[PDB]
Order: C-alpha cells, then sequence, then structure tokens
C-alpha cells in the first residue's frame, strides 16, 4: 500500500475479536433492562 | 452628565462547576495483569485449576 493511505485492519484486531473474550455489557441507559449478551453466558472453554 | 470610562473587571471567588467525587477505581481489582501486547491476540488466557469427583 502507500503510507498516506487509510489504515488496514488490524490482524490482531481481527483475531481478538474471534477469539471472542472482548467484554460485551449492557448499555446501562437502555429500559427495560437488555438481555445478557451471548459472549457474557460463554462457559470457560475446557482447553485453553 | 459625567461619563466615566471605567473598566470590567472579572474576578475569581471559589464558585466552580460542581462535578462528582470519584470513588470506582479504588474499589476494583486492577492489573492482575499487564502483558497484553506480548501474548498472541492481545489475550492473556486464565487458567482455573480442575475439580475432581469422587
Amino acid at each position: 500500500g502507500l503510507i498516506s493511505d487509510p489504515v488496514e485492519v488490524d490482524p490482531i484486531q481481527v483475531g481478538r475479536d474471534e477469539a471472542g473474550w472482548v467484554q460485551e455489557l449492557r448499555d446501562r441507559e437502555a429500559w427495560p433492562k437488555q438481555e445478557v449478551p451471548e459472549q457474557a453466558k460463554k462457559p470457560a472453554k475446557v482447553g485453553n | 452628565a459625567h461619563i466615566f470610562v471605567k473598566p470590567e473587571l472579572v474576578a475569581e471567588i471559589g464558585v466552580k462547576q460542581l462535578q462528582r467525587e470519584i470513588v470506582l477505581p479504588g474499589l476494583v481489582w486492577t492489573n492482575p495483569l499487564t502483558d497484553f501486547g506480548g501474548s498472541k491476540n492481545d489475550t492473556i488466557t486464565v487458567r482455573v485449576p480442575a475439580i475432581t469427583t469422587a
């Protein structure tokens, strides 16, 4: 690419999102209270 | 019909914009982990030890 080009996608960001350990929360301002997101209910991995 | 040239002058008397006191940061477990750049996917995996059944 070029130095002046817009910043491209970070592979670390893609892997971080695909691992699924970034914490999703509730809007804290939405009424009625939101349902708990699926990532917030995922069991601990059996392996690593 | 006397006119006097006087300056508008600005004072500080202690009227500040009321702001909250900060208490949450000292109550939360902070930085048990630090080497996020140095681990894969910026993720440090925490191990939960095993439990056996009899």
